[PDB]
């Protein structure tokens, strides 16, 4: 299938292992900007779901559909490929919905579905957004869409802004300093210290930040649900020219996303990004290799490239330039592998 | 520094 | 190979994955009472390695090759089967010791020797002791042990006590009642609150306590490295039966374990008590879903049974009763899956 | 057939009225020097209102506010009390040398014959939460009694309710019922009955005081008019309310208190049991939710209190409480007759 | 005491 | 019936409505001393149950039915009069034992027995042994028993003992004081201050005290469970003549009680005596209205009088004088309501 | 401290 | 974090 092509067994393995506990369920759930944006973004649309058929993709728990429920919906297709889906039917049956809500285990790309659909309903959205490579699933799932249905959330913006955090930067290399010892316990530990430091600038840093750290106005990279392919997900190029708002030392590049749920009677927007309140997405930071100078008013210029891998995750290519100068940085980040910094 | 199987971060 | 045929794949490209990391190196090797304790029962049994032939099975970085090429071995051979092998390869170059530690690529279980060893190292223990499931490949390695030839550790002890900590078992038990609210932004949870209560409590906890919370003398058992075989690990039965010692409510078992270097020159112990200084191990403890009343000078007995799964751990049986009134308690644990509090 | 005994299981009134005749139940209540000092405030600073003037005091215990009423001039009183605490008042009155004045007729109100109508009438008809023990229906009945120019001490009544946050009595409610989820209780399986524990608990009004700090948003106001109302107004009593909530946070339940005003000739006097007053024999009360409700500040909390008068003396409470962003709902019932006092 | 059915009126403070 | 020819049923009422809650049943349960010496009684006497037919008297939630179960009794009928019937049936499903207890909702001296019974056990006691009047409900049960039968407890022992506590003498005119004052807001309380005095002795005092406060050996008063007939318990009569260990002021009559279950195996003993660990039945002491002095070797003699009232409990009539002087007192106390001293 | 209705006293 | 998989040995102290 679509999704065995594209996913090492290892990494799908672990990855529906870890959706299989109501512990992970529970801490989405408890995520209130991210459960109340969703059932507002439905309640708020019922004419979108009154008397209509829903796929509801990835399902997890089932809560979207649920609230696509609340909302007057028909006919409910639930989706989950982890074991959850075993205990969605046992929250269906003791909600009474089984006449309303049909709990299919199995991955989208695989079950078969009855019916086409009149909106589509998930929550694809991993940290950086593009982390898990659900959104192609969520897109993929649009072949099971009526013509003119609808796609909840409809789009998705990812944003990429210039941070300066010299703390962050150093702290890079007083822990790969570590191995920068001649006689730890009498062992020469010094050729290991490049390596070190090497390891810890591929990870992407997932935590939060005060929004002072910024020094230009985000770029934005938006995805439409309705219109876009899976093809479009595989290679994501996303330049940039930032104009420097502030003075001082660009350490890297900072992420988050926001969706919009554009219904008939209104759109709801759930956010990420550090001016909101924060959710368990956090937001996240790939730092480069070397910091790069820049004046207010210079332009920083350059493309971070998304290259879709098996491991269910992207490998982040960035490269970036200050314009007036010429100098110039780039890094290679593993977003399957990030460094949790949160405190 | 290294949570190879943390698919979502835990909540805030 | 006797590695592949009781691991599951995509556990092992997840296991040697974190020890491909140089940042879980620096993790351990900055444990001092962990390294520390490992140089000084090499350094100050040096008599074990002077001129020796030594296996060093699961070598990381090498360190434990080096204490072997300190303590004046002729010859080490280092396996080790993640990628971190190249990075110990580099520090044998850099330190000067190609003549004396040869690193093996590999699982120990796959790879060639070519010859006979005086004595084998390693650091097997997990968390627990036998999460991992490596002192089973530090067993099977015994194939290339010469007759008499000795193990360091050359023993492991595992220690069982029960414990009451109200905190740590409503904090688990809140966690679970999640599952309990009959409208979640108006949906019924409740159907799966049990579900959640087995799940939650299927954790072991990682973590430190005040040794005041052991309501008896801890249960001993010993695992004889030199004498043990591989199958000796596929299903441990350790029978318990506690005097004891305080009255109140038993929550579960605690957990812990001390190595032995038993050398010739004197015998080095490395423990996880929590008695002892913290190290990277801490401790371990299994909640019970609803704890055990018990008074003192009664006593606790049952069984703890660990049985060993596919993915490098083991999957935990803990049945205790109160002989006095008959109040029994199960859990089933699931060692891979632990809950680290610290 | 009398209008008590139609309404009271007679099981109920004997207890009740036992109660009532020990002299250690008085001294708790006379000791209670807000209660004490606030009446005599409000009769002696009304003295007009009594001067010379026939007085009703119902359910008059030792005949405390009879003298009262005595002090401010009346020219006589009819003192009712259907325990046997009439005899002692008769002995107080004889050693006060009221006989004159003070007539104490031993009965219930809705039984006895008065000789003759009332300028006024007294009583401390409020229990705890205002509306336990019935006897504000005793006080509304004795009205037949009044002279149409009449007025009554005290004249209204307020019954506040606000949410509150207390995780602390909520556990350790829950923590009690939770004895009967042991699956091995001396190897006797338990938990078979938890359900019918954590209800049984949670009916249980909670009598106790707490710091005004616990409260969630402005309470809500509910007002017994004792000159209008009637006998039947209070069988069914129903309080709809709407809350505005200040503060984010778990809603672990309503919380009760009441007001009532002396409203005289001269002066309104106020008589305060709310948790911002100093405190008095009828604490506050609070209904406990068996799974409180997950508010954000400024959302609201709507839903009602409905109280039913049962034949103990008492009232069947009934909350369903909603929060309206999210539809979490929460019903309980509360047996107002059986509380758990804390203090 | 979780339970004193015939307790009209709480002990004074 | 005999239980209502001798209830007041107001009394009865308020009696097994308290039974009902399971808070209740939870209080007598988490007595250690309590039901881990009924376990040990009944299992250490495994062979009294051993395929056996037994009777359990008042079973409440049905402990002791599931104790019998647990020595191996074939067959056991637990009678319960209060609503708590409903949740031991549900219990004995739940513990999948409905093959051999059968819940019998009802009153022991009103329902039908299918059989004869070996065996009968109960927990009859009261404080101070005899309030609840259940000990009849036990010894009427004997109706059921087959001639060679026993029953577990199977003889309960009374002691007296003579006591000083001067303080807890003076604690009584402290609290009647306060009705000693011309001027309570303007009202002479002091009438009825002998009266108020007089309610407060008629209370027997429920609280543990320190051993040494006894002043002789105590007294001993046994009912064997297996002779004695109901009309034994309505008038009991404890004569007295105590050997004073000590010199001093005795201010009343302190009383505990032990029972034993007399079984083929072994005797096993509950006892609430002061040397022993408290349980929930606590001691029960009874003032004197004026303390008699004794010197040590002095005789205190007298007789202690219980008499069975329509309210399930005993109006205690106390008489005592020391033999070498004359020095004589009395007290009436109505153990139905006692003071909880306990702190 | 009185215990109207209370058959038996609150454990200890 | 109340499910860290891949962790196999806990952080150091
Ligand atoms: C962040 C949301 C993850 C959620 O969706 C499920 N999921 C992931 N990939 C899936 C495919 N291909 N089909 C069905 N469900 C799928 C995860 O298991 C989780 O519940
Ligand atoms: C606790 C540290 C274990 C250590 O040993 C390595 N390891 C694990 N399993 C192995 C087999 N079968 N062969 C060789 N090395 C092996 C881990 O990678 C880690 O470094
Ligand atoms: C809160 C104090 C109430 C007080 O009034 C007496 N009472 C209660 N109900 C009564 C009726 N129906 N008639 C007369 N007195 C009545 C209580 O005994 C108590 O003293
Ligand atoms: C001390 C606990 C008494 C226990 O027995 C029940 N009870 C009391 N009187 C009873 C009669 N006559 N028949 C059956 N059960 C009876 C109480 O309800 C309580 O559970």
């Amino acid at each position: 299938s679509v999704f065995s092509e594209r996913t090492e067994e290892s990494s799908a393995v672990q990855y529906f292992q870890f959706y299989g506990y109501l512990s992970q369920q529970q801490n989405m759930m408890q995520d209130y900007v991210r459960t109340g944006t969703y059932q507002r973004a439905i309640l708020q649309n019922h004419t979108d779901f009154k008397d209509k058929i829903v796929l509801d993709v990835g399902c997890g728990s089932g809560i979207l559909s649920f609230f696509a429920a609340q909302a007057g919906a028909r006919k409910i297709y639930a989706v989950e490929a982890s074991t959850m889906a075993q205990h969605a039917e046992v929250l269906v049956k003791s909600n009474n919905l089984t006449d309303r809500i049909v709990v299919i285990p199995g991955k989208v790309e695989e079950v078969s579905l009855p019916e086409q659909v009149d909106i589509i309903i998930s929550e694809p959205m991993g940290y950086m957004l593009f982390n898990e490579r659900m959104l192609e699933s969520y897109l993929h799932a649009k072949k099971y869409l009526k013509p003119s249905g609808n796609m909840f959330p409809t789009i998705g913006d990812v944003h990429l802004a210039p941070f300066t955090d010299e703390q962050l930067y150093m702290e890079q290399f007083t822990k790969a300093n570590f191995w920068y010892q001649p006689s730890f316990h009498g062992v020469d530990l010094s050729a290991l210290r490049g390596a070190a430091v090497d390891e810890y600038f591929r990870q992407p840093v997932v935590d939060t930040f005060d929004i002072r750290i910024l020094m230009a106005k985000s770029v934005k990279y938006t995805v439409n649900f309705l219109e876009a392919k899976e093809g479009d997900l595989h290679r994501i190029e996303i330049p940039f020219k930032f104009h420097m708002l502030h003075s001082g030392l660009v350490h890297g590049l900072a992420f988050w996303f926001d969706v919009a749920f554009i219904g008939s009677i209104m759109t709801v927007w759930l956010s990420t990004a550090p001016t909101e309140p924060l959710t368990h997405w956090y937001q996240v930071r790939c730092l480069f290799q070397s910091p790069l100078f820049a004046k207010a008013g210079d332009t920083l210029s350059g493309t971070c490239l998304l290259i879709a891998n098996k491991r269910q995750s992207y490998d982040i290519s960035i490269v970036a330039q200050v314009d007036q100068t010429g100098s110039k940085s780039s890094n290679l980040l593993d977003l399957k592998n990030p460094f949790f910094r949160y405190t | 520094q290294n949570m190879p199987g943390a698919i979502r971060p835990a909540a805030p």
